[PDB]
């Protein structure tokens, strides 16, 4: 039998519902979420790491000149310095005074630390949503399996078939372009593999972690050797990967709203709480019993002994029944004023039991069913002494839930007696026209 | 292996969380709210200070140093009596609802 | 649980109270005073004989 309703998108709290079938006793249905993962689609664009500029050995032409060719290398540089006359150990290097040549070639290559700490530049495309759902009904225990959040994939959980409907909102915490460094992600823009400002983020881009091709602009410039010694001096701006690692903002896992914990290896956004989830579960007829088998109850009167405004289950009430025979029947409340802690009851012949509930109202006028029979409960509640708790609310706060009976009588005369006084004022005009008409004829 | 900061002294108020932080090293404190607006704050603490954060019913999550994050939710304790004279009925709803009692009156 | 009240300044008469924690049974509380000493601070000036 198909049960169709709307479940709010929360993880900790369960969803309680009583399934009504004509000619059959109702059953208790519990749906509880464990995980809620939003998994977008990503393609890796490029990686970034600190560079390492390695220079080859320069040549020392004694009496002559040298030229260079445009070798294929990232950020390759060449120059020619004329008239160097270098000095080494054991006297001078060459004969020809005030005419000599030094090569001083340099180019840029990635570091050996690029395989350990590198930033992965991802482009985010919208994808699929999945969840893990705990299911029980009737008398069988809790058992769970992974489900898909769409409108086309039923999942076989238990003896029933469950279709978890799509999310009400398409909100995702990820941007179009993200950067993954270590175990945290960031919302950052890219130089898009073509550009690079040589000191901010894209001074060294490689397509994969072991790609042969490498883009690198770093403002590398050759400098003249001085006073006749053999070395190749260069000048370049510092790395952009180090400058990004200092001038960095907060990661997305410290920034994302709705309590979205972010994992890494499929790049999920776990346990967000936004929107609602429609449900459709088809419970088989093997868990349905008849009206003749279940007992009937009567003479139900309810008294609330203690209620509290606080979170968790701060209310406790005892009810009195008169059952036809012993057995088990579920209890459930349709209205959202009070949730119920437990599902079933061990009934007896003319006894009484207590149950625990949870409201967000001063005066709960909630109503619950026991053994497909009706009873109502009324009472009063007191504010709690706790200021801050470490657990979320089990109830749902409404708009009229904060109105006390003293203030409700105060606003029943400012809108009731005043608006009816204008009615008293308006009928005086309606009767003075009748008297003035009767003066004529 | 990294240092662990001493735990803060936590005292509660009405929709207000107070932390007494006493660091011996420059320590990072990041907070965020679990509602629609995250409102993220971050600062480095080098001296013994005290900070106040407005915790609502949706919640608040704060991390201090290398400690795991903690989540706290504010209850509805209130500062008034809802039944009685209207000089104390109004002051009960002013603390609970300061945005509707001024407009509604 | 914190329970604040006002007791009188009588020595032999105990103060009986009933605390009320919600969700729990009330607990009887009895406070009795056994002494009451007011100790002023003195500095000796001189002796005489």
């Amino acid at each position: 039998y198909e049960h169709t309703a709307v479940m709010p998108n929360k993880v900790g709290i369960p969803y309680k519902a009583l399934v009504e079938r004509p000619g059959y006793a109702p059953v208790h249905l519990q749906i509880q979420l464990v995980n809620t993962r939003i998994i977008p689609s990503t393609n890796l664009e490029y990686i970034t790491c600190k560079y390492k500029t390695k220079v080859p050995s320069p040549v020392v032409k004694c009496c002559g000149a040298t030229q260079c060719t445009s070798k294929p290398h990232p950020d390759y540089q060449c120059q020619v310095f004329s008239g160097v006359y270098p000095f080494m150990w054991g006297g001078a290097y060459c004969f020809c005074d005030t005419e000599n040549t030094q090569m001083s070639e340099a180019y840029v290559e990635r570091s050996e630390e690029c395989s350990i700490d590198h930033a992965k530049a991802y482009k985010v495309h919208t994808g699929t949503v999945q969840a893990m759902v705990n299911i029980t009904y009737g008398s069988v225990s809790w058992r769970s399996a992974d489900v898909y959040v769409n409108g086309e994939t039923p999942a076989k959980i238990g003896d029933a078939k469950l279709i978890i409907g799509p999310l009400s909102s398409a909100w995702s915490p990820f941007d179009n372009k993200v950067v993954v460094y270590g175990h945290e992600v960031y919302n950052y823009d890219f130089p898009e593999y073509g550009t690079g400002k040589a000191g901010s983020f894209g001074d060294l881009q490689s397509r994969t972690s072991t790609s042969n091709d490498l883009y690198a602009n770093t403002n590398l410039k050759l400098q003249r050797p001085q006073a006749g010694i053999v070395h190749t001096p260069f000048t370049q701006v510092p790395s952009g990967f180090e400058r990004w690692k200092k001038d960095k903002g907060a990661p997305l896992n410290d920034v994302a709203p709705f309590g979205c914990s972010i994992a890494l290896e499929p790049l999920r956004a776990e346990n967000c709480a936004v929107g609602s989830i429609p449900i459709s579960i088809d419970i088989p007829d093997a868990a349905f019993t008849r009206i003749s088998e279940t007992p009937t109850v009567s003479d139900l009167e309810c008294k609330i002994t203690e209620c509290t405004y606080a979170f968790d289950f701060g209310g406790i009430a005892t009810v009195a029944y008169k059952s036809s025979k012993a057995g088990n029947c579920p209890i459930h409340s349709p209205s959202g004023v009070a949730v119920i802690k437990e599902n079933d009851v061990t009934l007896a012949e003319s006894g009484s039991f207590t149950f625990h509930f949870s409201t967000a109202n001063i005066h709960p006028a909630f109503k619950l069913q026991v053994c497909t029979s009706a009873v109502t409960c009324k009472g009063d509640c007191k504010p709690p002494k706790d200021h801050i708790v470490d657990y979320p609310a089990q109830h749902t706060e409404s708009f009229t839930s904060a109105i006390s009976a003293t203030a409700w009588s105060w606003i029943k005369v400012l809108v009731g007696g005043t608006s009816a006084f204008i009615v008293l004022g308006l009928i005086a005009t309606a009767v003075v026209a009748l008297v003035l008409f009767f003066h004529r004829h | 292996i990294a240092t662990l900061a001493p735990e803060p002294l936590v005292e509660h108020k009405h929709r207000t969380l107070i932390l007494h932080l006493h660091p011996d090293h420059p320590t990072l404190l990041t907070t965020r709210s679990l509602g629609s607006d995250a409102n993220p704050t971050r600062q480095w603490i080098e001296r013994p200070t005290t900070v106040n954060f407005t915790v609502t019913g949706e919640g608040l999550e704060y991390t201090w140093g290398n400690h795991p994050p903690k989540r706290v939710w504010a209850q509805e304790s209130g500062e008034g009596n809802p039944h009685g004279w209207p000089h104390e009925v109004v002051v009960y709803y002013y603390n609970r609802y300061p945005l509707t009692t001024i407009i509604g009156l």
